[PDB]
RNA sequence: UCUGCGCAUGGCUCAUUACAUCAGACGUAAUCUGCCGCAAAAAUCUUGCGGUCUCCGCAACAUUGGAUAACUUGGCGAAACGCCAAGCUAAUACAUGAACCAACCGGAUGUUCUCUGUUCCGGCGGCAGGGCAACCUGCUGCCAUGGGACGUCCAGCGAAUGAAUG
RNA sequence: CCGGCGUCUUUUGACGAACAACUGCCCUAUCAGCCAGCGAUGGCCGUGUAGUGGACUGCCAUGGCGUUGACGGGAGCGGGGGAUUAGGGUUCGAUUCCGGAGAGGGAGCCUGAGAAAUAGCUACCACUUCUACGGAGGGCAGCAGGCGCGCAAAUUGCCCAAUGU
């Protein structure tokens, strides 16, 4: 597996690159990890309270994606394929998809 | 050329910026200062330009016969309050408020300061012309166009 | 912040100023930009014009024009000799606008020589030609005294151009 | 940035009231200045009355059915300031805008073949790149290669059918003249003399006909024609003479008997 | 929901404040300026197919590429105009890129050959002799106030510097 | 085959932004000297800014202002204008229009052509609101309305039909 994002007690983000095992207050972007792109006028930052990289026992929820996988299935996911929920919509793409 | 060191005293030089005067020619040779290249600009309001500027030596950035500082709408006369410092005279103009209550006049002076070309150099009591251009100090807005 | 204004100034009676009004934004400083030698590197400020002025930081070539023949070559700028602000700023080897400075001086010499069907336009150009001696001297010698006539902190480029007879006469006797 | 603007701070050419609304439009930038210029609503509105509210006036406007230099626009606010044909196909009528007499804006009728001429008073030359000599107006056009004989403050003749130059006229000695702007609007007369001050604004005398000189400055002169009886474009309602307060009212009780 | 535009204007309040602020007149040749108006625009070696070495030959409405939201799935937190992972997929968002079409204007030129200067004051190249290796002498070829033909390189707008013009 | 929109860059009129100056402005001398270490006045070279400039660095010079009231203190947003007067004047201007400044007190910043914006952001201070106390917020001198205050001042209403944006 290699891990990804997972969150605080408290909802608070993980981000890599922050280094902490504790958590600390730090100036964020719209685009980064803590706070929401789509939040705020054009060109800002806030002060929000996140946690940094480093895992401890704080940690309600951690995210990961498989890599390599092992000879036992887990269910809903090794087991299971779900379809794209939109095929492509440029032209070109089309032509690659059917190899037409 | 050849350097003349009676002007110079700085760490800088000094050279004239709107023409090319360091060539190296003989025709800055078995001459006071008339072939030597120089840049001369009329003032058009009737202000004639010296002599001085046009055949000179004398390496100035604010005055308007030897630079490109231009004269615009203000043009002001004031006498000679002191001629200390260096390339700047204070000029005093003397006028008259009216006062309707009194039906009476009263005199009020605006003591103010110029930057008096390397040209001129006016005696105490002396008449001034002095018109409008770009700040060239803290205080000094004018410079001397003409002195009577 | 930083703010270019009259009105933390003494009056010319030695009086002060008293305030009414917060600064704005109109007026205006920024910290100066250090241009000196080594690898280029240039970073941008935006500007109330709406674009941008580049800061020159450590820019070790120039574009340097030679006087009276109406050209110019690039070159390395390798030292810088003298300077009439400080002395401190020469040490550090900092470019600022006049400055007299020491270059590479090879494609000026390349570009002299120069100066079947060629070779009569040579001899043409060769007449009515002279150069001055302590010019000459230099540029055998593979050096040549040159000051810098653009402001290299707003725009990140050091142009200059070549000493001629007078005002290089007064510069080398100051070192 | 300004985007409001107030009845009594606008100008009262455009005949506001005091009473009635608190806000009066101000016109998108253009050809013309804020004071010397009458926005579309305005026209529409309040003088030809083709709408009643502000609402029909963009009901109008952004359909199209409205023509100024000949050009469809789309734009609810637009300047309309001097020598402006404006043309409203649906009608059938062209207007030319100019001054009136007595600081009115004049609204003209026209013969179709005059609503093609257009005259624009020339501010600066200049050469631009390519060597290309440009003459920028006081409407902001831009004349490309001008004849050699133009000058700062002078006219010239433009066809708005297809856009070139003829002939241009010049403001040099005696010719037939009207003012803009100084409250001397829409009076016409011969150029009797043009006095220099350099550094300063120039003074011009004028003598309208019947006599009666006066003084208007040079900035204020925008020629016409080069006789009274060559002249390209149609007067407004009074000649460009004025007359005296007391025949003014004299003639106002004498209608008003009928 | 992404994208574009506006939200700095209007509205409200007089605390600071006397060479301040404001009013009349004036300058910015000392500068910026979206929207609006009249206008301007000739740099650009690209695309597709076949063979084929990353190379050529043809063809020419130019036939361009890669993600991200809503959404879906797993969710977190006491709450929060607080937030996380994975999977999707758009463009007038973002990143690339236009040969031919193509006018006009010059300079640098080339170890290209064609007229040429019916002479010698100069230069250059080669060979021989002497040499203090600095240099001299003799002989041969080419060029000298010139224009054609052919080949090569730089050339646009905006900005920087020097020089000439204005 | 043609039409209408949309956009890059360049160019200059317009709408504005930002500087500077000529002239004018209440009381007080029981406020008469004021200004320069750390810029006061100027010159010289640079730096910075969209730009001019002691705006700022370095170097050099010793100036600048004052009984025609500088400097300091008190009262006060400025003007158009209001009241009263035969005339001369006297007095008012918080407030509809224009100009400036401010958004609890201060400072700093991003974005944008334009802001040092505050129903934008960051920090501190004075206040202040939620929280299973791990944290998270608030800024009415915008309209109503509430508390306080003082001799003293309106509805938690209806509408975008009009006038503008």
């Amino acid at each position: 597996f290699k891990l990804q994002g997972g969150s605080d007690k408290q909802g608070f983000p993980m981000v890599q690159g922050v280094m902490a095992p504790s958590r600390v207050s730090l100036l964020v972007k719209r685009g980064a990890v803590g706070f929401n792109t789509f939040r705020g006028y054009q060109g800002e930052r806030r002060r929000k309270s996140l946690r940094g990289c480093i895992l401890a026992s704080d940690i309600a929820v951690l995210n990961v994606v498989i890599v390599k996988t092992g000879e036992q299935p887990i269910e809903g996911v090794t087991d299971v394929s779900v379809p794209r929920r939109l095929g492509p919509k440029r032209a070109n793409k089309i032509r690659k998809l059917f190899n037409l | 050329h050849s350097v003349d060191l009676t002007l110079q005293h700085e760490k800088a030089y000094q050279r004239q910026t709107a023409v090319n005067e360091n060539s190296h020619n003989p025709n800055k040779k078995h001459v006071n200062m008339s072939g030597h290249i120089r840049y001369s600009k009329k003032i058009g309001l009737g202000f004639k330009t010296p002599k001085s500027a046009i055949n000179g030596k004398y390496i100035d950035r604010k005055c308007p016969f030897t630079s490109d500082v231009s004269i615009r709408g203000r043009i002001l006369r004031g006498v000679v309050h002191s001629t200390k410092m260096k390339r700047s005279i204070v000029i005093r103009r003397d006028y008259l408020h009216f006062i309707r209550k009194y039906q009476r006049y009263q005199k009020r002076h605006r003591s103010l300061t110029v930057h008096c070309s390397p040209c001129f150099d006016p005696k105490p009591g002396d008449e001034v012309i002095v018109g409008q251009c770009r700040p060239l100090s803290k205080t000094i807005r004018y410079n001397v166009l003409e002195v009577v | 912040g930083i703010v270019r204004s009259r009105l933390h100034k003494r009056k010319i009676t030695g009086g002060k100023t008293k305030i009414h009004r917060k600064r704005m934004k109109a007026e205006l400083g920024r910290l100066p930009a250090h241009t000196k030698l080594g690898a280029r590197r240039v970073s941008p400020v935006r500007a109330r014009g709406g674009n941008f002025k580049l800061r020159g930081l450590r820019l070790d070539t120039g574009n340097f024009a030679w006087s009276t023949e109406a050209i110019a070559q690039r070159a390395r700028i390798l030292d810088v000799v003298y300077n009439a602000t400080s002395n401190e700023l020469v040490r550090t080897k900092t470019l600022v606008k006049n400055c007299i400075v020491v270059v590479d001086a090879a494609p000026f010499k390349l570009w002299y020589a120069k100066h079947d069907e060629l070779k009569r336009k040579w001899m043409l150009r060769r007449e009515n030609h002279k150069i001055e001696k302590a010019v000459a001297d230099q540029l055998k010698e593979g050096r040549l005294l040159a000051r810098i006539t653009s402001r290299p902190g707003q725009t990140a480029r050091a142009d200059g151009a070549l000493l001629e007879g007078a005002e290089l006469q007064f510069y080398l006797k100051k070192l | 940035t300004k985007k409001h603007l107030k009845r009594l701070y606008a100008p009262k050419d455009w005949m506001l009231s005091k009473l009635t609304g608190v806000f009066a439009p101000r016109p998108r930038a253009g050809p013309h200045k804020l004071r010397e210029c009458m926005t579309l609503m305005i026209i529409i509105r309040n003088r030809l009355k083709y709408a009643l509210n502000a609402a029909e006036a963009q009901m109008i406007l952004r359909q199209g059915l409205v023509c100024v230099d000949g050009k469809p626009r789309k734009d609810t606010k637009y300047p309309v300031g001097f020598m402006d044909v404006v043309e409203i196909p649906r009608t059938g009528d062209r207007f030319r805008i100019l001054y009136d007499v007595k600081g009115r804006f004049a609204l003209v009728k026209v013969g179709e073949a005059e609503g093609n001429i257009k005259l624009l008073k020339v501010e600066n030359v200049y050469t631009s790149t390519g060597r290309i000599p440009v003459a920028m107006t006081h409407d902001g056009h831009r004349i490309r290669y001008p004849d050699p004989r133009t000058h700062r403050g002078d006219t010239l003749v433009y066809n708005l059918k297809e856009k070139k130059v003829v002939d241009l006229i010049k403001s040099s000695n005696g010719k037939v003249v009207m003012v803009t702007g100084g409250a001397n609007r829409g009076r016409i007369g011969e150029i009797m003399s043009i006095e220099r001050h350099p550094g300063a604004f120039d003074i011009a005398r004028l003598k309208d006909a019947a006599g009666h000189e006066f003084a208007t400055r040079a900035s204020n002169i925008f020629v016409i024609g080069k006789d009274m009886q060559s002249v390209p474009v149609t007067l407004p309602k009074q000649q460009g003479l004025r007359i005296n307060v007391i025949q003014e009212r004299e003639e106002k009780l004498i209608a008003a008997e009928a």
